[PDB]
């Protein structure tokens, strides 16, 4: 009923189709490379879909981070273990398959049990758009025991990661 | 389309097809990542065959000839 | 565009990651559905913050701290990976079976 | 003028939905972006094609047409014309996707460049932060053209281009977090609004590290190793040979053509003749809206020349004394910037 | 504000740092010590905050209540242990020690931050500082492929789990409006809901995997073989009462005080955890094996112990992990003692060696024999106060059968005595015929076993600690 | 010790800056010196 | 509700920019020659065909950039705010922000040692 909340509408069922089946092809596909592609597509996506909802910051960090830095450490790591992929089948290869997807499915039936059964408080007042200031308010106000302690988080991983790949 | 990485030293071609003046020379390069442990290089793409050429050619029939083996420098060799 | 049908995105997302996560033959590969579930929680905690808490707020910086653990922590995972990587040299994650 | 509010208007007093009618004004400096962007490509290009010919007492194209003016126009033109061929084992998928994934989203950061106040398209409140997020997506193209290759001199050189890329953003984002302290903000208006009578003097030293981190994104023979054309033939492009080498060319170009457009509007400012102007009213806004536009455009030619002139006056470098600029001269350099800018505003608050 | 109940963490934090200088610039240091100086020095700013002051939040994000103050000092110790044992064991390895020390203390500033949170963000990120430096410490020694195999599925079990966590605590955030805290959280939605139960069940799935219990414990067998042993003494005691705190701290307080369904969760993953771990670590042969499945069984005795929540159930649990610290640090330098020496093998291998080196016999043998609940001694004080407690509320079945697990538990842990004693010489394996026969190790040797020989009837001290720390908790 | 390093380090940077400088200035000075192209189909060069 | 005003352009030219390199080369395939397949589908290894087996030598050389690079640059997603609120913030959020930033540099100093 409206041209500006239409475009949101479209834009956000395209977007989740693609995540879907980006996902999809990162689960499915036998190829990893393909998976990883696919994956850094799932990371735009959902970037995409962010900025739907009224966050910018956390939009640009994730396609500064993940498809970035991570997905290109993947694409290195991907090509230090390939060797042409020779992997003879096992007879429960169905099996195994079968038990994940009726599981899996399970909790999704169960998850959107949930979703459509719980009465949600929608808050009807608009957001702010100054989603970066806050950010940093809530850095030093509220939350900066995270902040001053995934500092030490990030000097382990480093010292972690420098001494368990390391060529010795 | 990829290459299937393994933990033995490479070997690659700098071949004729330089992209530069050192003549044209191969260089088949074996490295242990990004080093070198030796190298086979294959002269040999520049032979026409002077050495019997000067055989039924007298001086003065010759002395052209001479001025393509140093091709930078044609009067160290005539 | 509604909360609804975020929060059963993410679900499906959520869904998909465990059966990657199940379904894997590589290594490498589970990282993937990893990051694909953690991805989806972002998603619902992005919902929340526009809908339910947006004056203040509280779950996108959330996020941001699940990003930068997700990030540290699959680096760790492919620091490991390229280890195993050096001694059995393959990542058939269904040779690394050291008990019967 | 708000051309805006008169193209709405005469369009909304014949109708057309007014809601439509400022849906319809949105392809027009969108495409008109990409008109000065591929000028700029072809300028950047010949300036490139002239300038090195002028530092070797040459003469570049002539026969062309008058001064080489349709150089590039033969080139672009070829290029369509020339065939493409697809190498044996190389994915069909992949490899006409690398290009676009490398040029794409050099283009879509023109949506930040002044040119003028109100003369752009849609200040973002994000802004620069987009431009080094979307910088991050150029390594994914780039070993996607290496992997998609059953050329091992192309992979081989294509992951030293994602070695580069990945080192030369950190600095790069420091430089800019500089800034961010001055300017209230992130966006382009912000940082050079800030300037109304330059941050180069208040940053002498970010200067030195956002310039050496932006010609150093795989573009020029300071470094350019992706493409050393003597230490391996075109590394991860020798395989492309049609339009997709000019996806490849086109990209590196308008690169470059960001970067120095870039530095006028974060450190310079795509306004002010250094005079405090608007001390001295439709034909007095249009007189200054070219005024500013010139002087932006002076800005980013000098930087462009510049640029061009360190690429025939500085020998590359191998990989090691590269990455040795990173985490060694440049990240060190940034954070103590920060922090002395940081420390300046919390002392000095007045002039930041 | 307020960064007094911070100290402690910030004290140890500095040490990290400092670690890590002297072990960038000498490249061989005395980092062993002074590493303990700060451990004590953080354990003696404790007592000035313990009761002198009232309790009080850092801002909401950080509460430091008594039982916070327990919960840190336990873990502390468990690191203190863990150092003065893996000195010299470490080193025996072709490894650095400066990275290892740093890994550990940001394991332990870790889990003496999440004792004392009610807020979900720093919980999870207190909690991914923990589990990553175990991710680490597991695989430290990557010469071996079984040590890496078990860093790998342990890093890869523990993200799902964290991220199953991670989706629970997002489902927490939504319902209740916003709120992020805990006390807010269990406040804002105060009813039986679907939504909810899916939230306390993925949290336990997140809880469980620190905690040992069964289904969740698949990683505790493979991981304590594989990994280094005094990385397993410090996992097993500090990932434990980190999980324990987060399982209080959170069940009780942020989430909620009305749908206690998760006593019943909890008494079937005590049920389940008795019977398979004191039940299938009686096949085995290894040592690090069976006490994996030890500190199953012990785990279950502990969940017996606070899922009946009286005032001394909990009380109950806090005891008997204080106690089960010593014990099981005692009996991990024991097997280390041995293990360094020639033998480096299996419980076979144990045998005659009461003739070389009785020390080490009285040591391993007074743990396991307390671990198994054995007269004068500190677990066996515990086991009956943790029956007292859960046989108080009303629990009978669960009374039971963690006796009836105990009298099946003290099979294998007889069996190392067996071998220890009374193995004659005409019975000696290849490893003990050419025994030989450090400080810090002998002297945390001592400190441990006079402690678990003695810290049970010498025991009103420390329950009066207890029941002050768990005034605390609602119920 | 340590300041020296420092110092060093700024010296090497300095050096490095000068260098390139001097080059620059080089080719800025090769810019105006005329060309010494023979254009040839129209400034065809006289053979010996 | 969509209160990031300065939307609706990135769309439409993330659109148009998707839609150049596709269209120009689309452009190209309507006017060239078309596919000359048998021997001009050999991959250059300078004019010598390549010699077999085909490896790599695989290498950590370009590994650890990028981990240590995905350190710092989860880092940086930390200070663009600080940055933007040090106008609001004033003093001790910069006494308490140097300290991460510290402890960053202590990591850099142990990446750099090494």
């Amino acid at each position: 009923m409206d041209l500006a909340t239409l475009t949101q509408t479209i834009t956000f069922f395209a977007l989740a189709a693609a995540v879907i089946i980006a996902a999809l092809g990162v689960v499915l596909l036998d190829n990893v490379v393909y998976s990883a592609f696919l994956l850094g597509g799932v990371f735009l996506s959902i970037a995409g879909l962010y900025i739907l909802m009224n966050a910018d910051f956390v939009s640009a960090a994730q396609i500064l981070i993940y498809v970035g830095a991570v997905n290109v450490l993947i694409l290195f790591a991907i090509m230090l273990v390939n060797k042409r992929e020779t992997y003879t089948p096992v007879p429960g290869r169905w099996l195994r398959q079968g038990g994940a997807a009726v599981v899996s499915l399970g909790v999704f039936a169960l998850l959107t049990k949930m979703i459509l059964q719980t009465p949600w408080q929608l808050s009807s007042v608009p957001p702010t758009p100054d989603s970066i200031t806050t950010i940093g308010q809530h850095f030093f106000s509220d939350f900066l025991l995270p902040f001053e302690l995934a500092s030490v988080l990030l000097l382990m991983a480093l010292i972690g990661a420098v001494v368990l790949a390391r060529r010795e | 389309p990829k290459i299937e990485t393994r933990t033995e030293p490479m070997v690659i071609n700098m071949g004729p097809h330089h992209p530069s003046m050192h003549g044209v020379l191969r260089l088949m390069v074996t490295l242990d990542g990004e080093d070198v442990i030796d190298c086979e290089p294959v002269i040999g793409y520049l032979h026409r065959g002077m050495e019997k050429i000067a055989e039924n050619r007298t001086n003065i029939m010759f002395i052209p000839y001479v001025s393509r083996w140093d091709y930078a420098a044609g009067m160290f060799n005539e | 565009m509604q909360l609804t049908y975020v929060l059963i995105l993410a679900a499906l997302l959520f869904c998909i990651g465990i059966y990657g996560l199940v379904t894997s033959r590589n290594a490498v590969r589970v990282l993937m559905s990893i990051e694909l579930l953690l991805n989806a929680v972002n998603l619902n905690l992005i919902g929340f913050a526009n809908y339910l808490d947006g004056q203040q707020i509280k779950g996108q910086v959330f996020a941001v701290f699940v990003i930068t653990v997700a990030a540290a922590e699959a680096a760790v995972g492919l620091a490991i990976i390229l280890a195993i990587y050096r001694n059995r040299d393959t990542v058939d994650m269904e040779k690394f079976n050291l008990l019967k | 003028i708000d051309l805006q509010g008169q193209f709405i208007s005469a369009l909304q007093s014949l109708g057309l939905s007014h809601d439509l009618a400022k849906l319809l004004w949105l392809p027009l400096p969108m495409l008109m972006m990409l008109i000065v962007a591929t000028v700029g490509v072809l300028v950047a290009v010949w300036l490139e094609r002239k300038i090195s010919a002028a530092v070797q007492q040459r003469i570049g194209p002539e026969y062309i047409g008058p001064l080489g003016i349709l150089a590039p126009l033969a080139d672009g033109l070829k290029l369509i014309f020339k065939e493409d061929v697809l190498p044996a084992n190389s994915d069909r998928w992949l490899f006409t996707l690398g290009p676009a994934v490398v040029v794409i989203p050099v283009f879509l950061s023109y949506i930040i460049v002044p040119f003028g106040q109100n003369l752009l398209i849609s200040n973002l409140a994000m802004g620069v932060f987009l431009w080094i997020a979307l910088s991050s997506i150029a390594p994914i193209g780039l070993l996607m053209a290496g992997y998609a290759s059953n050329n091992k001199y192309s992979l081989l050189g294509g992951l030293r281009a994602a070695a580069q890329s990945i080192s030369y953003e950190i600095p790069l984002a420091l430089a800019v977090l500089a800034v961010a302290m001055m300017s209230n903000g992130l966006g382009t208006v912000e940082i050079v609004e800030q300037q109304s009578q330059w941050n180069v003097w208040r940053q002498p030293i970010g200067f030195l590290v956002f310039w050496i981190a932006a010609l150093a994104e795989c573009e020029r023979l300071p470094f350019d190793l992706p493409e050393a054309e003597e230490e391996l033939v075109a590394g991860y492009q020798t395989e492309y040979a049609g339009m997709k080498f000019a996806l490849f060319y086109l990209g590196a170009y308008v690169n470059l053509v960001l970067s120095a457009l870039l530095v006028s509007v974060l450190y310079f400012g795509g306004w002010s003749f250094p005079i405090p102007l608007e001390t001295i009213n439709p034909f007095l806004q249009i007189a200054f809206a070219v005024l500013g536009i010139t002087m932006t455009l002076i800005k980013a030619y000098f930087f462009v020349f510049l640029a061009i002139l360190l690429r025939w006056t500085v020998p590359r470098v191998r990989i090691d004394q590269l990455l040795d600029l990173g985490w060694k001269f440049l990240l060190p350099v940034g954070l103590v910037n920060l922090l002395l800018t940081a420390g300046l505003k919390l002392a000095f608050p007045v002039a930041f | 504000g307020t960064i007094l109940p911070e100290t402690i963490l910030i004290v140890t934090l500095l040490v990290v740092l400092l670690a890590d200088l002297i072990q960038g610039r000498q490249a061989d240091r005395w980092t062993p010590y002074f590493a303990i100086v700060g451990l004590g020095g953080a354990i003696a700013t404790m007592i000035p905050l313990w009761t002198q002051p009232a309790t009080i939040s850092f801002f909401g994000s950080f509460i430091s209540d008594h039982l916070s103050l327990f919960f840190r000092g336990l873990i502390a110790l468990s690191a203190l242990g863990t150092i003065l044992m893996s000195i010299r064991y470490v080193e025996q390895t072709g490894s650095s020690l400066g990275e290892f020390m740093t890994i550990l203390l940001t394991a332990t500033v870790g889990g003496m931050f999440i004792a004392g949170a009610q807020e979900l963000v720093f919980i999870f990120v207190a909690l991914e500082t923990l589990s990553i430096a175990s991710y680490l410490l597991t695989g430290y020694t990557k010469r071996d492929s079984r040590s890496n195999e078990a860093a790998l599925k342990y890093l890869l079990i523990g993200a799902a789990s964290s991220a199953i966590f991670l989706y629970g605590s997002s489902l927490l955030y939504g319902l209740s409006g916003g709120h992020t805290q805990l006390p807010a959280i269990a406040q804002a939605l105060s009813s039986e809901s679907l939504g909810l139960v899916v939230a306390l069940v993925f949290v336990i799935a997140g809880i469980s995997f620190k905690i040992s219990a069964v289904p969740f414990h698949q990683w505790t067998p493979d991981v304590y073989e594989g990994a280094p042993t005094p990385v397993v003494a410090f996992l097993s005691v500090g990932s434990k009462a980190a999980g324990f705190a987060l399982a209080i701290r959170f069940l009780t307080l942020a989430f909620p005080s009305v749908t206690d369904q998760w006593q019943l969760i909890f008494t079937v993953l005590a049920i389940l955890s008795m019977i398979l771990g004191n039940v299938v670590a009686l096949a085995q042969t290894s040592m690090k094996r069976m006490l994996a499945y030890s500190s199953i069984g012990q785990a279950g005795f502990v969940m017996i112990g606070f899922v009946v929540g009286t005032e001394a159930g909990y009380a109950s649990m806090l005891f008997y992990l204080l106690v089960y610290l010593f014990m099981n640090l005692g009996a991990f330098t024991c097997v280390i003692l041995f293990s360094l020496r020639t033998g480096t093998d299996q419980i076979s291998e144990y045998a005659g060696l009461y003739q070389k080196d009785p020390l080490l016999t009285l040591g391993l043998s007074l743990c396991l024999l307390s671990l198994g609940g054995i007269p004068p001694l500190a677990g066996f004080f515990g086991k009956i106060y943790l029956f007292w407690a859960g046989w108080q509320a009303g629990a009978y079945g669960l009374v039971l059968l963690g006796l009836l697990t105990s009298v099946i538990s003290i099979y294998y842990y007889i069996r190392v005595v067996k071998m220890m004693v009374v193995k004659e010489p005409q019975e000696m394996s290849e490893a003990v015929r050419n025994y030989p026969e450090l400080r810090p190790l002998q002297v945390g040797l001592v400190m441990t076993v006079i402690a678990t020989s003695l810290a049970g009837i010498l025991a009103n001290p420390l329950f009066n600690l207890v029941n002050t720390a768990v005034w605390d908790v609602p119920q | 010790k340590f300041l020296n390093q420092i110092t060093n380090y700024a010296k090497e940077a300095v050096q490095s800056a000068k260098y390139i400088g001097q080059g620059l200035s080089v080719t800025f000075d090769h810019m105006r010196r005329r060309p010494i192209t023979v254009q040839y189909p129209y400034e065809k060069l006289i053979p010996s | 509700v969509f209160v990031l005003s300065g939307y609706e352009y990135f769309l439409g030219f993330l659109i148009i920019c998707s839609l150049v390199p596709v269209l120009a080369l689309a452009a190209s395939a309507l006017l060239r020659p078309k596919s000359g397949r048998m021997i001009r589908l050999t991959t250059y290894e300078s004019g010598m065909e390549p010699i077999g087996g085909a490896w790599i030598q695989f290498n950590v050389r370009y590994y650890m950039f990028a981990l240590v690079f995905v350190i710092f640059d989860v880092e940086t997603v930390f200070l663009y705010p600080w940055a933007v609120a040090f106008h609001q913030l004033g003093l001790l959020a910069f006494i308490e922000a140097l300290i991460f930033i510290a402890i960053l540099v202590v990591a850099l100093v142990y990446a750099w040692r090494k």
